[PDB]
C-alpha cells in the first residue's frame, strides 16, 4: 500500500479531503514538523482554504509490539556489557560464544514482534518489511554467528540447521497451495513432479519430499514394472530419511553410499520408461551433488547455494564459487528487498546490508549493525567537538540516529533506551555525549513524579543541573 | 488523520506547536488568533480559545519556552507585536483566556516574523518588518512579563513583492546567533564579543524571494545546518562551521517541487528536514552517512 | 558458448561449412604451444599442429615471471601473515613487494609495447595493471588507516590509478574544444572534468587559454579577481599535509561565499559556470557527481574535494554508481568496484583471464596482507580448495609453467611448489616426483639442477630413472 | 602452425606424442607406421621414417617410457599388436630404422587399442580388440625386449558399429588400474591384492559408443579424473577416490559439441582436457575452484 519512484515513498496527506486540484492555481502549501513524530502540521495559506491537516510521518511505527521490541532489544543491548565492544587467551572464544548468543537473542525478538504484528491486523505493509528483515539476518546469523571464521567441520548441527532455517523462511515456496494443484485433475510424468520433488531436495525439505513420493508411483508403477529401479528408488528414499545433520564424518559415508547407490543403478536393468529412466537419475544426481544438475532443478539463486552445500561440498570455502554458479544459473530478484543483501553477505560486504534494513525498519538496522561491530564484522576507519557523523563508526551513527529518532516517538517508556543509547555509546567523547543529553533531556515527556525523578537523576548522573534550573523553573510555572 | 476546521474567515498564515507538540497556534488576516489542544483520549484537535489580537493581518506568531510560562508572541500587519499569556483563571473559548502582556511598537512598518530566541538565552525574542530592520526584545526582568526592553537594532536591508524571515540558532552550546532573510538576501548575525550584533556571514545562491529559512536544531554535531525555500524553486541547505569566523557551505540544494517551495521546517531532532511547495506536496529529507540529503518520503495535498 | 575461438589455422582449414560432419581428433602435447589436431578420413591426411590460445613464449614473460618470483621468495617469512612492530613491520616489507610487483608489470607491459606484436596482449596486461592500480591504493598504502596517516602517498596513487585507466582526457579532444568564444558548457565540463581528476597543472592551462585574462580583467573586475585567486589556490592543493587541506578548503568555501554574494556584471550563463566550478572544488557533491562522466571520476572528486576518508568510501562508490553506471565494456571497471567495496576475491577470476601469472602472484601478496585467507577444514595431496586460495592459483601457475617448454622457467615452476606456503612437505614431495621427469634439460649444468633437485628432496629412485634415460639415449649414439 | 602433409594414402588413425612433445607416431589404414621429428632450428616436423608394418588398418599406436628404450607399440585389424624399437645402425627415412621387437597375436579379434602401462610399473602394455577380451602383456625380462608374456586376460564384454578404448592410470603413487571402453560400457580394472585384475568399477551414464577415454595425470591430487567422449555426443568427467573400493562421481558433462567427441586428452599435469568432434572444433577446458569444469578455448576447423 505504499510506493516509490525517487527512491521516497509516495503517499496521501488525506483521503477524501484533499485542498490541492491540479487544474486549480498554485498555492501556498506549508508544512510544520511537530515535536511529535506522529502529530505534524500542514496547511495552506490561501482564501477559501482554512483547513488544517495533522499529518503524521510515513511509516512511523506507534504500536505497542514495537515499543516491547525496543525495550527487549536494547536489554540485549545492556547485558552484553563489555562484549558490546571488540578488542585469557579465550577471551576472544568468549567473546564470539557470548555475541553469537545476542544474535540468537535478537533474532528471538524479532521472531516474537513478527509474531504479535501478524495477530493484530493492521498494515500488513509493516509485517512484510519484518520479516524480510529477520530472513535478511537468518542469512547474516548462518554465515558470521555460528563458525566463527571457522569451516561447517567445526559446528554442522548448528549451521546446516540454520543454514535450512534461513531457506525455507525467505519464500514460503514450495507453499502447499502449489503442492497440491501438481495432484489434481498421464500418471505423474511430467517433469512437474520431478521439479518439485528436487526442488524439495535442495531446500534440504527431505521429511516433506519422501511424503512426494509415497503419494504416487513408489509402490505401483515400480513394484511392478521394474524391479531393478524399484529397490534404488526406495533404499535411496531410505538414505534421505538419514541426511547426516550432526556428523560432518557421517555424512561423507552417507555421500559415499548415495554415490555408490547411484554408480550401481546408474547402469542397470531399465525396464521402464526412457523417460522415468533419467527423471531418476537426475534425483539421484542432485542427492548426489552433481553441480551440474543441483543448478538445473534450482528456481531461485538461493536453492542452488542451499544444495551446493548439503550435497556437494559443506565448505564455506567454496562459498564465494557457489554463489558465482547460482547467480548465473538465476538471477537475483529485485522484487524483494532481502535478495541482494544476503548475496552481499555470503559474498562478504557487509556494510552495504545496513541501508536497506534502515530503510525496512530504522530500529532493527541500529542493532544488527550494533552487534556486527560487536563481532568484528564492520568498524570505524575514520581519522567544537560532538559526534552523531561518519566519524565514528557506522554502527555508533545508526545507534544514535535511533536514538535520536525515540525522542519524537513520544514514548516516555522508550526515553531511558533512547538516552541509555547515547550513554552506553561505543564511542564519542563522554562530554560529547553530556551535550547530546543536555539538549534531548528537556524533552522528555514526563507525567508522574517518579519521571521527573528519573529525569533530574540524569542531570545528576551527568551533571546537568542547569538543566535541573530549568526543571524547576518550569515546574514552577507549570502549576500556575 | 482527518482535516479539522481552523475556524478562520479569512487567510491562515501561521501555525506554530508549543513545546511538546500538544497545542497549537495559529493566526490569519481575520486579525484572530486561536490555540487548539490535542485532546489526550479522542486525539482530535480542539479549540482551546480564540480572540481578536491584531488590527490587521496577524502574519507570524510563536510559542515561548515551558520554563518561563505560556507565553505566545504575534507579529502584525498594523506594525505591532503583541505578547500573551495564558491565563488559567478564564474559560476556554471565553475569548478572554490570554492576557496581553504588553505591545512592542517600536516598528514604522508592517511585521512580517517573530520568533522567541532559545530558552537558554533567557525570556528574549526577535521581529522583522517592512523598515528593514532587526529587533531584538527582552524580558530582562521574568519576574514581570510586562516590561521588554529593546535590546538590539540591526538595519537588515539599506532601503525598505517582499518577504522576510527569522531563525534563531537552537543550540544551547554555541554563540547566540540566528539567521534573517529580506528578500533575496540571507545573513547571519552574530554575537559579538562586545554584547552587540554583527554580520557573520551570507547564504548565497538565492535567485529571487526566500519564502522561508529554519536553523536546525544541532543535537549531536559540531557544525549548524539552516535550510530555505526559495521562490526559485529550491530548497537549499547550508553547512555553518566555526572555526568564531563561520565558514559555510552549499550542502544539499533541491528543486523537486518545480515552484516556490513556500516552507521549510525541521524535526525537533533536527533529523528530518521538510518542504512543500506549489506542486501541492510535502517532501521529508534525511541526511547520509556523507551528509548529502536524500528525501525519504513525499505527503501530497494534490487529488 | 563461453570463451575465446580461433582458426585452427588462418588460410588452410579442413573442414569446409555444410559439408559432411567428420571426426576430429585433437592430442594436448607434453608443450602447449605444439599439440596436434587431425582428421580419420578420406583424403584428409594433413596433421594440423595447434598450440594453445593465447599461450605466452615471449621472452619479456620468462622476464616477467623470473622478476616477480624473486619478489616472492624474498618476501621470505613476510609471504604468509601471523595474527607489535611485527605487524607495521610486516605492513611496511608487503607494501613495498606490492610497489616491486606493480614495476615488474610496467616494465614488461612497456617492453610488449615495442613489439608492434599482438597488441591485444598490451591491451590486457594494462587493464591488469589498472585494477592492480587500484587494490595498491585502496590496501597498500594506509594498512587499514585512514587518508589521515600517509596523505601524499594516498592521494599520489590515487590520481595515478584514475588517470591511467582511460587516456582521457586525451589532448585530441582538449584540442576538438578549441576553435562566440568559451562560455560553451563543453568548455566548464572539460574544465571541471579535469579538476575532478587532479589534473590541476592542466586544469589551470585550460583557463589561461581563454577567456581569463581577457573577458574578466576587461568585463567585470569582481569576478576577475574570484577566478584568478581560485586558480592560485589550485596551484597550491594540499597533497602532504591533511592540516593544510583544512585550512586550504576554509579558503576555497571562504572564496566561494564572497563570490556567491557579490556584483554580476557578467553573463547570466557565464556567472553560474563560474559557481559551479567554485562548488566543486569546494566539494558541494551535488555538483561532483553532475561534472562527473565516469563513477571513479566522481569517487576521486569526493576524496579530493568533499572528505578525504576512506570511512565514507563505500558511501561516496555508492552516490558515484548511481550518478554513472558501470562500464561493462572494460574487464577492469568492476574489479575495481570490487575493491573499493570490500570483497577482494571476486577480483582474481577477472585478473586469471587477463594474465593467469599476474593473477596468482596478486593472491599471493593478497594473502600476505591478510585480506584473503583459506577458511577449508588416507593420503592427502593439494592443489584445490583445501589450501589457501592463493596457493591454488600459485600451483596451478606452477603447473602451467611446466608445459611452456620454457627451461628457464622450470626453476620457478619447481621453486612455487617448494615455497608453497602450505602443503605437508611429502605432498610437495609427490608433486615434484612427477614434474621433475619432464624438465626440458639441454646441457649438463641442467642435468645437475636437476639431479641436485632429487637430492635435495630424496628422490633417489626419480634420479636412477633421470640417469637410466640419459644412459640409453647416449649409448644409442654408439 | 602450418599444418604437413602426413604422406599416408588412406586414413589416419592416431597421431601420439613421445615422452618430450618432440616426436610424433602415427598409424594410417595404408597400413604404415611413420615417425616425425621437431627439428629445433626449422620448427618444422619431418619425416623420421615410415614403414609397411601391418596387413590391415593400423588402428591405434603408443609409445614406450624413454626409461626402457625407444620402443612403439601399434594395434592392427588384422587382430595383432606390433613392437617396434628404433636401430639407431640404420639411416632415416630408411624403412628398416624401427625393427620389430615381437608379434603378439593372441587375439583372435581385430585390435582396436594399444596403451602402454605407466613406465613404474615396469614395461607393461594392455590391447582391446572384437574379441572383447583385455589383454596385459609383460616384457618380464627388459633385458630381451623380445620376450612379451601374456601377464593377463578379461571379458570386458562377454557378449558381443562397435568402439574400444584403453588408458591407464598414470599416478606412480597409486594403485595400478587402467579404464576401459567397450561400446557404450566403461569399465575400471584395478590390480587386486591377489596380484590379478578385478572390476573395481563403472562410469555410467553413456547413452552410446564411447570414442575416446583418457585418464588424466593427477600430479597434485588424491582422487583421479577420467574422461570421456561418447558418440551421443557428450564429454564426461568422472572423478573416481578410493576410501579400498573405488567412488565415483560425475563431475562434469558437456554437450557443446552436438555431434560425436571423437577425442579426448588431458595436459601433461592433468591440468587441461580435450574434445574434438563432428562440429569440427575442438574445446579445451580447465576445473574451476568448486571442481566443475569450464571451457577455457576453442579452436575451430571450419570455413
Amino acid at each position: 500500500k505504499r510506493d516509490p519512484v525517487s527512491g521516497a515513498i509516495l503517499v496521501p496527506m488525506t483521503v477524501n479531503d484533499q485542498p490541492i486540484e491540479k487544474n486549480g492555481d498554485k498555492m501556498p502549501l506549508k508544512f510544520k514538523l511537530g515535536p511529535l513524530s506522529y502529530q505534524n502540521m500542514a496547511f495552506i495559506t490561501a482564501k477559501d482554504k482554512y483547513k488544517l491537516y495533522p499529518v503524521r510521518i510515513p511509516r512511523l511505527d506507534t504500536s505497542k509490539e514495537f515499543s516491547a521490541y525496543v525495550s527487549g532489544l536494547f536489554e540485549i543491548y545492556r547485558d552484553l556489557g563489555d562484549d558490546r565492544v571488540f578488542n585469557n587467551s579465550n577471551f576472544a572464544k568468549e567473546h564470539n560464544a557470548t555475541v553469537n548468543l545476542a544474535m540468537e537473542a535478537i533474532l528471538n525478538e524479532l521472531e516474537v514482534f513478527i509474531g504479535r504484528v501478524k495477530d493484530q491486523d493492521g498494515r500488513v505493509n509493516r509485517f512484510y518489511e519484518l520479516e524480510e528483515s529477520l530472513t535478511v539476518l537468518n542469512c547474516l546469523r548462518t554465515m558470521y554467528f555460528i563458525l566463527d571464521g571457522q569451516d561447517v567441520e567445526e559446528n554442522r548441527s548448528e549451521f546446516i540447521e540454520s543454514l535450512l532455517n534461513w531457506i525455507n523462511r525467505s519464500d514460503g515456496e514450495p507453499d502447499e497451495e502449489y503442492i497440491e494443484q501438481v495432484f489434481s485433475v498421464k500418471v505423474f510424468e511430467t517433469q512437474y513432479f520431478w521439479k518439485l520433488l528436487n526442488q524439495l531436495v535442495l531446500r534440504g525439505l527431505l521429511s516433506q519430499a519422501i511424503g512426494c513420493i509415497e503419494r504416487s508411483d513408489l509402490l505401483p508403477y515400480l513394484s511392478d514394472t521394474c524391479a531393478v529401479s524399484f529397490d534404488a528408488v526406495s533404499d535411496s528414499i531410505e538414505l534421505l530419511k538419514q541426511y547426516p545433520k550432526d556428523s560432518s564424518s557421517t555424512f561423507r559415508e552417507w555421500k559415499n553410499l548415495v554415490l555408490k547407490l547411484s554408480q550401481a543403478f546408474g547402469s542397470s536393468a531399465t525396464d521402464i520408461s526412457g523417460e522415468l529412466r533419467d527423471y531418476i537419475e537426475d534425483f539421484l544426481l542432485v542427492i548426489g551433488g552433481n553441480q551440474r544438475k543441483i543448478l538445473q532443478y534450482s528456481r531461485t539463486w538461493y536453492e542452488s547455494f542451499c544444495g551446493f552445500l548439503l550435497y556437494y561440498i559443506p565448505s564455506l570455502e567454496l562459498s564465494a564459487e557457489y554463489l558465482q554458479m547460482s547467480l548465473e544459473a538465476n538471477v537475483v530478484d529485485i522484487t524483494n528487498d532481502w535478495e541482494q543483501p544476503c548475496v552481499d553477505i555470503i559474498s562478504g560486504k557487509i556494510h552495504s546490508i545496513l541501508p536497506v534494513m534502515e530503510s525496512l525498519d530504522s530500529c532493527t538496522a541500529a542493532f544488527t549493525a550494533m552487534i556486527c561491530e560487536a563481532k568484528g564484522l564492520i568498524e570505524n576507519i575514520f581519522e567544537l567537538e560532538d559526534l552523531f557523523s561518519y566519524r565514528n563508526g557506522m554502527a555508533s551513527y545508526m545507534l544514535n540516529s535511533f536514538a535520536f529518532e525515540l525522542c519524537s516517538l513520544g514514548d516516555k517508556e522508550l526515553w531511558p533506551v533512547a538516552i541509555g543509547l547515547i550513554a552506553l555509546s561505543a564511542t564519542g567523547t563522554r562530554s560529547a555525549k553530556k551535550m547530546v543529553i543536555a539538549e534531548l533531556l528537556p524533552h522528555y515527556p514526563f507525567v508522574t513524579n517518579d519521571d521527573i525523578e528519573w529525569m533530574l537523576s540524569i542531570c545528576v548522573e551527568w551533571r546537568l543541573p542547569e538543566i535541573a534550573k530549568e526543571i524547576y523553573t518550569t515546574l514552577g510555572n507549570q502549576m500556575l | 488523520m482527518q482535516p479539522f476546521d481552523s475556524g478562520h474567515d479569512d487567510l491562515v498564515h501561521d501555525v506554530v506547536y508549543d513545546f511538546y507538540g500538544r497545542h497549537v497556534a495559529t493566526c490569519s488576516s481575520d486579525q484572530h488568533i486561536k490555540v487548539f489542544k490535542l485532546d489526550k483520549d479522542t486525539s482530535n484537535w480542539e479549540l482551546s480559545d480564540s480572540w481578536r489580537a491584531h488590527d490587521s493581518s496577524i502574519v507570524a506568531i510563536d510559542w515561548a519556552s515551558p520554563e518561563y510560562g505560556r507565553i505566545i508572541a504575534s507579529a502584525s500587519y498594523d506594525k505591532t507585536v503583541k505578547l500573551w499569556e495564558e491565563d488559567p483563571d478564564q474559560e476556554e473559548c471565553s475569548g478572554r483566556r490570554w492576557n496581553k502582556l504588553c505591545t512592542l511598537n517600536d516598528s514604522k512598518g508592517s511585521l512580517y516574523s517573530v520568533k522567541f530566541a532559545p530558552a537558554h538565552l533567557g525570556l528574549k525574542l526577535a521581529c522583522l518588518g517592512n523598515d528593514g530592520i532587526l529587533r531584538l526584545y527582552d524580558a530582562l526582568e521574568p519576574s514581570d512579563l510586562r516590561s521588554w526592553t529593546l535590546t538590539s537594532e540591526m538595519k537588515v536591508l539599506s532601503i525598505p513583492q517582499s518577504d522576510f524571515c527569522l531563525s534563531w540558532c537552537p543550540s544551547r552550546f554555541s554563540p547566540e546567533k540566528l539567521a534573517v532573510s529580506a528578500l533575496e538576501q540571507a545573513i547571519i548575525y552574530q554575537r559579538g564579543k562586545d554584547g552587540k550584533l554583527h554580520v557573520a556571514a551570507k547564504l548565497p545562491g538565492h535567485k529571487s524571494l526566500i519564502r522561508s529559512i529554519s536553523w536546525a536544531p544541532s543535537i549531536g554535531r559540531w557544525y549548524q545546518l539552516i535550510a530555505t525555500g526559495c521562490k526559485d524553486g529550491r530548497i537549499r541547505i547550508f553547512k555553518i562551521t566555526e572555526k568564531s569566523n563561520l565558514q559555510v557551505e552549499l550542502l544539499s540544494e533541491h528543486d523537486d517541487h518545480n515552484g516556490e517551495v513556500w516552507s521549510v521546517s525541521w524535526n525537533l531532532t533536527g533529523t528530518i528536514l521538510s518542504s512543500a511547495g506549489d506542486d501541492g506536496k510535502v517532501r521529508l529529507w534525511k541526511a547520509t552517512y556523507s551528509n548529502e540529503f536524500k528525501c525519504m518520503s513525499v505527503i501530497t495535498a494534490q487529488q
